[PDB]
This record gives structure tokens, C-alpha cells and sequence, in this order.
């Protein structure tokens, strides 16, 4: 079944995320994407080829405003934080709505870890340029996270991921290392648990595990 | 005198400004009217990165010019 359900259960995730998204084409296009190695099409907004449209930046900010406690300013704060309904549809679409803490905070993890993925150079960023949005939702998945809190992974591992996503001074920003990073650890961390690994396998898509 | 500071995402920022300012002023300028930390900024005029240290004047940005923001976050 998890084989059967791989397509259902990134577009029941993404049918969540992106509820907002009245067109609809980003909705789309981020379920779509999953099956390719790497994409052309980035949503920086920015020319640097590429398929780039310059209205992807506010169409994404609107996209993702409403799924905030308060709305986000232009930069990532580690005081955005989403609304609590809406860390529990992300949880329900997956069946975890009354699973343990533990699970439920690896869950979050995940979902975060695929946000960077979907911000970094291969797929809707480039080596140089991110979109903020995206990485701004990972990072606030992350301060769910750190209130969860979950084994073999530490508070201040979760401030440096947060610190790496919004663009601290000092941090290196490149989400395709961070996800790498947060991807190693998801996997040490499912190595000898089947069901936090049952988790990880309904939650990243195959071509990016 | 006035510029602009355009952001990818549609909003207009307005500065006060002098010839004499450093880019790395106008960054902080940015700061106090949006919060965005000045080294994640980006300033860019007529396709050029503007460099801290360089000053408006230096770069020929005159009264109601209009640079863009982005920020450094890379993939």
C-alpha cells in the first residue's frame, strides 16, 4: 500500500499547503515536480535557462499568508509561526492527527525537511537564489519541532537549521546541503524504528529519498 | 532626497536619502522601515550589485531613482 499511496499522500500534503491557491497552477506544479530529479522551472522570481516568471514571489507570498498565526514580514522570522489548525490538517492528511508526540514531531520534521528540497537548486531555487516562502514554511514547521521536541535532535540543531533557512548572519543558506543535513537525520533517526521510517516513506517523495 | 526600493514581492519602499550615503546607510535605512537584517540584503541598480562602502553618488543614483531587493538565500 505505502507503493499505492505515495501520489495521494504528497497531494493530500500539498491539497493543504497550497488550499489557498485559487488558480490553482502552483498547487499543481508542486505535486508534479516530485517525480523529477531536478526542474528548470524556479520560482525566484529573479533571471539568471530557466523558466522564470517575475510574479512568482507575490503570488506565493499570498499563497502562503493565511497559513500564519500573524502575517509574515518580508524577511524569515523565527517568530512566524503557523497557525495551530494548520499543523493539525498537515498531521490529518496524514493520519497522525492523535499519533504520539514523538511521531507527530518527526512528521513536522519531515514535511520541513521537504520545503527545503523544494526551495534549493534543483528544484525551485537556484545556486544563488531560494524563495523565501518556502523556506520560511520550513523553518516555522522547525519551531513546532523544537516545541514537540524529538529524540536525536537537539535545540540548538534546530536553531541552526532555522538559522541556515532565514539567512542569519553566519549561517550557510543553501537548502540542497540543509536538506541533505535534515534528510541524514531523518534516517538515523528511522534506522531502528519502523514506524517513524513508515512516517519518512509517506512523507518524501521516492525520487528525493 | 527621495529613492525607491522595490521588492520582488510588489512593495514600494521610500527612503530619505542623501547623495553622500553609503549603501550600507541605505541597508540600515531598509532595516528601520522593514526589519529585514542589512546582510541579507541585496541592493541592485541598473542590473549592478550595489556595494557596501560605495556611496549613492558613486553609482550616479540620483533623486527618485529606483533599486530593487532581494535577499541572499541561496538554494
Amino acid at each position: 500500500e505505502v507503493l499505492f499511496q505515495g501520489p495521494q499522500n504528497i497531494s493530500n500534503l500539498l491539497d493543504q499547503i497550497f488550499q489557498h491557491d485559487e488558480q490553482g497552477a502552483y498547487r499543481t506544479l508542486f505535486k508534479e515536480v516530485v517525480r523529477k530529479k531536478d526542474t528548470n522551472r524556479k520560482l525566484t522570481g529573479i533571471k539568471e535557462p530557466y523558466s522564470i516568471d517575475e510574479t512568482d514571489p507575490e503570488k506565493l507570498k499570498k499563497i502562503f499568508l493565511r497559513l500564519y498565526i500573524s502575517p509574515p514580514k518580508l524577511y524569515i522570522s523565527r517568530n512566524d509561526r503557523i497557525s495551530k489548525e494548520h499543523i493539525k490538517q498537515i498531521l490529518e492528511a496524514y493520519g497522525l492527527q492523535e499519533a504520539a508526540p514523538e511521531e507527530q514531531s518527526y512528521a513536522l520534521l519531515a514535511i520541513s525537511a521537504l520545503f527545503c528540497k523544494y526551495s534549493s537548486s534543483g528544484i525551485f531555487g537556484t545556486e544563488e537564489n531560494s524563495p523565501p516562502e518556502l523556506r520560511r514554511y520550513a523553518c516555522s514547521l522547525l519551531s513546532e519541532v523544537g516545541d514537540m521536541r524529538l529524540e536525536g535532535v537537539s535545540q540548538n540543531e534546530i536553531v541552526d537549521y532555522q538559522n541556515r533557512l532565514r539567512g542569519a548572519k553566519n549561517a550557510f543558506t543553501c537548502t540542497a546541503v540543509l536538506f541533505s543535513t535534515i534528510q541524514k537525520k531523518l534516517q538515523l533517526l528511522h534506522k531502528d524504528q519502523k514506524n517513524l521510517k513508515k512516517i519518512y516513506d509517506q512523507i518524501i517523495p521516492l525520487v528525493w529519498q | 532626497m527621495q529613492i525607491f526600493v522595490k521588492t520582488l514581492t510588489g512593495k514600494t519602499i521610500t527612503l530619505e536619502v542623501e547623495p553622500s550615503d553609503t549603501i550600507e546607510n541605505v541597508k540600515a535605512k531598509i532595516q528601520d522601515k522593514e526589519g529585514i537584517p542589512p546582510d541579507q540584503q541585496r541592493l541592485i541598480f541598473a542590473g549592478k550589485q550595489l556595494e557596501d562602502g560605495r556611496t549613492l553618488s558613486d553609482y550616479n543614483i540620483q533623486k527618485e531613482s529606483t533599486l530593487h531587493l532581494v535577499l541572499r538565500l541561496r538554494g
